């Protein structure tokens, strides 16, 4: 019964660094890889951070990730906070032959 | 550059049978994992099903367990998704999700999708 | 302030041809009777140029924001002085420094700041009722600016603001350049009597000014002036007039030009080197007169198209089966150690399956594993319950992590874990698996212990018997079929990869593209990156050889490893471009000759000759070519090739 807990409205700030936390409760998220997905509102989703330490070609370096095993939470950090950030983020892990997705964190006011 | 085309919806039926297809090109279909992912309109993401490259192993979520089926072939580079005993919760848009090495790398691939509503 | 225009019917832009235009002085030096070649950005001769219209008679007003490439050419055949100035910039939103040249009726100023432009800056001209003269009042080019670092006021050029519909009488050219942050303007006023299809005359453009600016420029716009007489209502919505005007815009590209100088040090003629073979022959000889004979200008070389890789047949595999499909598994305190080497690594079935629960690869990324080749591969195996699985990762501490198995903090390997409850436990439970609870101190990574001595925790020894303050560090596990998920047994296999000075013995799988032949392609058959064709040979090879050389000691025969075919290696083609010239004051066309390249077009013994027609009859020859065949200019009249007569 693994679930991932993350907020829904954060990072409503102009031009600085803000972190978003995704955490689980049933087990440790540091055992397997977690991924962050970025979706255009009303069109195809994409992916910003994967492998916990990788980002798809063409993705700007502003985005970064980290893992805190003490609080059992995963942190996603965006540095530039430019005008191309109007999306909702998701947090995705794997327990045993199944996939669970995050609730969603809407970010519109940049 | 990988092209994904999905056209399987566009009609409403209560508790009937539906046929969805995802067409893929630009890569080798018989060497990577495959998956299907759906999203309710206005809600968050959730996972539906996944299949191996050869179609030997197919897994689903416990909500749709008992029903649902997925099959594949590598000759025509296409997917087969068949559904039965639909409910009102099934109003969602469906994306065929492409894997790289397995369930650990991530989804990283989303189609445009097809709007599917039931009424 | 600015206003917006309304949608109307316009005219699409057309394209015209330049005729020996766009030549300026490339330096500030003096050359007299010198044929000097320089590398600088000019306008190529007979090149496609962009043409815009500005005549009212309809309502053609097209001033788009054209991009600024490396150097531009701006030629205007202005007659009634309708053109005013030019502006430059990158984003045009008061974010970057942006340039403003307006030649005004009183003085010429050059201000470059973050002005706020509208969608179409323009100058408005009004006709006064009492005064029979045209004056400019609507100063609508920007709103305001914040700050800048440069400004320049030029000479007070006198302008006429009256607009007419007559034929053009003057031609003005402008060249704008930007290297290393320095702005160049080249201009020259040349009177002409023409309206369209600019003449083939030559006129070098002298430098005008050299403002140091040091900003980025990528977009530019044109400013135009319209008239408001008594006929039009005076509103800039649907009724206006602008007289007759026209302007041309061109883009400069880097080319090599040979410039002719006279005794006065003025440019007279220019000849290119990459436009015509005759021009190349003229510019290579550093002379404007070419006599009859053979000439060599440059070389010709074919480039490879594809890149094919055909590795040998991969049948070698690593023993990854029985190390995972093991019926018996050792205890945690006596974990097995197996070395895997001298085999082709195959991790495809390792990640393509999903029966495992943990696939965390520390140090190295598992997304690229077939490309990495290692020296030694080690694989441990032990069983641990589902609670003590996160303790396997380095950094964490616990009973298993510090008393039975410890991993180094610089691990560059992978951990594989999966659940097997029915196989590892019967209905009665398993009690044959042991583990350590106590140890004198901590355990150094990659160190195992086999001693089962009684551990003492207090100060008083117990004389080696069971009693108080000392117990058995070794203890068994209790397993149940109906226990919790975290108490179920899990099988953990840890992979370790290390690099030493020995040659690499493990490697990933090898792909193989399709084989094409009889084409200039590149291949890498495990010993060389050779580019060339692959013809079918008729010589067999002994069944132990993969390479092959010749008398000149060049690898020219390599066997295909997957089909056992012998293919030869040959360079694609190379040579030079020879040209035959009839001479000066006799003709103007040349013919291209290749020394050994095999293909109007005549296939001669001495290579390939094009542009010369072969004839069967024979005369005395003057221009030698080779192999008993010459060339001559004979009857109109064209360049003919024939066998020489003795
Ligand atoms: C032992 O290892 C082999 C290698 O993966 C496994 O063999 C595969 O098993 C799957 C099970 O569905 C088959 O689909 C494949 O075709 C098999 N491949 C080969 C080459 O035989 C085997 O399952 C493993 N044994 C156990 C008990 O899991
Ligand atoms: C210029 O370009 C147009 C279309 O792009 C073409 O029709 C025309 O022939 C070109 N001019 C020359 C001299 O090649
Ligand atoms: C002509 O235009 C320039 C451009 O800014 C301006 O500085 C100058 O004052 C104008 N002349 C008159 C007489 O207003
Ligand atoms: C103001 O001028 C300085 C030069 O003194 C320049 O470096 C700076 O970029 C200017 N301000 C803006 C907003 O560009
Ligand atoms: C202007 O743009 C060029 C190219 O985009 C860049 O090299 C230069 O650093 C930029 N300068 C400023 C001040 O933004
Ligand atoms: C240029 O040189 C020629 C050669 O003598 C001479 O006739 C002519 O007057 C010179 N022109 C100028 C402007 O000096
Ligand atoms: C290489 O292997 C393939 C199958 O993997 C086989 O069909 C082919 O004959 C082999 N080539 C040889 C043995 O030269
Ligand atoms: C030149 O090439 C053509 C076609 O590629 C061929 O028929 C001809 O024999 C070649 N000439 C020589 C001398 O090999
Ligand atoms: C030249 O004349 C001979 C006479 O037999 C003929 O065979 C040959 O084809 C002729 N060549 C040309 C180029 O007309």
């Amino acid at each position: 019964n693994f679930m991932l807990t993350q907020p829904h409205s954060v990072s409503e700030s102009p031009g600085k660094t803000v972190t978003i936390s995704c955490t689980g409760s049933s087990g440790s998220i540091a055992s397997n890889y977690v991924q962050w997905y970025q979706q255009r509102p009303g069109s195809a989703p994409t992916t910003v951070i994967y492998e916990d330490n990788q980002r798809p070609s063409g993705v700007p370096d502003r985005f970064s990730g980290s893992i805190d095993s003490s609080s059992n939470s995963a942190s996603l950090t965006i540095s530039g906070l430019k005008t191309e950030d109007e999306a909702d983020y998701y947090c995705q892990s794997y327990d045993s032959s199944n996939w669970v997705f995050g609730g969603g964190t809407q970010l519109t006011v940049l | 550059e990988v092209q994904l085309v999905e056209s399987g919806g566009g009609l409403v039926q209560p508790g009937g049978s539906l046929r969805l297809s995802c067409a893929a090109s630009g890569f080798t279909f018989s060497s990577y994992w495959m998956s299907w992912v759906r999203q309710a309109p206005g809600k968050g993401l959730e996972w539906v099903a996944n299949i191996k490259q050869d179609g030997s192993e197919k897994y689903y979520v416990d909500s749709v367990k008992g029903r649902f089926t997925i099959s594949r072939d590598n000759a025509k580079n296409s997917l087969y998704l068949q559904m039965n005993s639909l409910r009102a919760e099934d109003t969602a848009v469906y994306y065929c999700a492409r894997g790289q090495l397995g369930p650990w790398v991530g989804v990283d691939y989303w189609g445009q999708g097809t709007l599917v509503t039931v009424s | 302030q600015c206003v917006n225009l309304t949608t109307r019917t316009q005219l699409p832009p057309a394209y015209t041809n330049s005729f020996t235009r766009g030549v300026y002085y490339p330096d500030k030096v003096f050359r007299s009777s010198v044929l000097h070649s320089t590398q600088d950005l000019f306008l190529p001769f007979f090149s496609n140029v962009t043409w815009f219209h500005a005549i009212h008679v309809t309502k053609r007003f097209d001033n788009p924001v054209l991009p600024f490439n490396d150097g531009v050419y701006f030629a205007s055949t202005e007659k009634s002085n309708i053109i005013r100035g030019w502006i430059f910039g990158t984003t045009l939103d008061s974010k970057t420094q942006s340039l403003l040249i307006v030649n005004n009726a009183t003085n010429v100023v050059i201000k470059v700041c973050e002005f706020q432009f509208c969608n179409d800056p323009f100058l408005g001209v009004y006709y006064h009722k009492n005064n029979k003269s045209w004056m400019e009042s609507e100063f609508r080019v920007y709103s305001s600016a914040n700050n800048c670092t440069f400004e320049y006021v030029s000479q007070p050029f006198l302008m006429d603001l009256e607009g007419k519909q007559g034929n053009f009488k003057n031609l003005r050219e402008f060249v704008f350049k930007n290297i290393d942050g320095y702005f160049k303007i080249y201009s020259k006023h040349t009177p002409i009597n023409l309206v369209r299809d600019l003449p083939q005359g030559f006129s070098a453009l002298e430098p005008l000014v050299d403002l140091p600016i040091g900003i980025n420029i990528t977009r530019f716009q044109t400013l135009l002036a319209l008239h408001r007489s008594y006929l039009t209502p005076g509103d800039s919505s649907s009724g206006w007039t602008a007289g007759a005007a026209a302007y041309y815009v061109g883009y400069l590209q880097p080319r090599t030009f040979l410039l002719k100088y006279n005794e006065n040090g003025t440019i007279t003629d220019a000849v290119d080197c990459a436009l015509d073979p005759l021009s190349e022959t003229k510019c290579t000889l550093k002379s404007f007169t070419v006599e009859k004979g053979i000439y060599q200008t440059s070389n010709f070389r074919v480039q490879p198209t594809e890149s094919i890789v055909r590795f040998p047949n991969i049948t070698n595999l690593c023993p990854f089966g029985e190390v995972f499909n093991a019926t018996r598994f050792a205890s945690v305190y006596a974990w097995n150690r197996k070395r895997i080497s001298n085999c082709v690594a195959d991790y495809s079935v390792l990640y393509n399956s999903a029966s495992f629960s943990t696939f965390k690869c520390y140090g190295v990324s598992p997304t690229k594993l077939n490309d990495l080749c290692f020296t030694n591969v080690y694989a441990d195996s032990f069983v641990i319950r589902g609670d003590e699985v996160r303790q396997i990762a380095p950094g964490q501490t616990g009973k298993i992590a510090d008393y039975n198995y410890k991993l180094p903090d610089d691990f560059t390997g992978c951990v594989i874990a999966w659940n097997s409850n029915n196989l590892d436990s019967k209905v009665g439970g398993n009690y044959n698996y042991l583990y350590r609870l106590f140890r004198k101190s901590n355990l150094k990574p990659f160190e195992r212990d086999i001693s089962t001595e009684i551990y003492q925790a207090g100060s008083t020894p117990c004389n080696g018997v069971e009693g108080f303050n000392c117990y058995f560090p070794l203890q068994s596990y209790g397993f149940q079929p109906t226990n919790g998920v975290g108490y179920q047994p899990y099988r953990v296999v840890v992979l370790s990869f290390e690099l030493l000075h020995a040659p690499a013995t493990v490697c990933g799988p090898k792909k193989s593209t399709n084989l094409v032949k009889n084409k200039c392609v590149n291949f890498n058959f495990n010993g060389l990156t050779g580019t060339g064709v692959l013809t079918e040979s008729n010589k067999k090879f002994l069944p132990f050889q993969q390479f092959g050389r010749d008398i000149a000691d060049t690898t020219d025969a390599v066997r295909d490893p997957q089909t056992l075919e012998i293919l030869d290696i040959t360079p694609c083609s190379f040579g030079g471009v020879s040209v035959i010239t009839p001479g000066t004051n006799t003709s103007n066309q040349v013919a291209v000759l290749y020394q050994d390249v095999n293909c109007n077009v005549f296939q001669t013994r001495a290579g390939c000759l094009i542009g010369a027609e072969h004839v069967n009859n024979s005369y005395e020859c003057d221009i030698p070519i080779g192999a008993g065949i010459c060339a001559s200019y004979q009857t109109s009249q064209s360049i003919i090739a024939y066998t020489m007569s003795l």
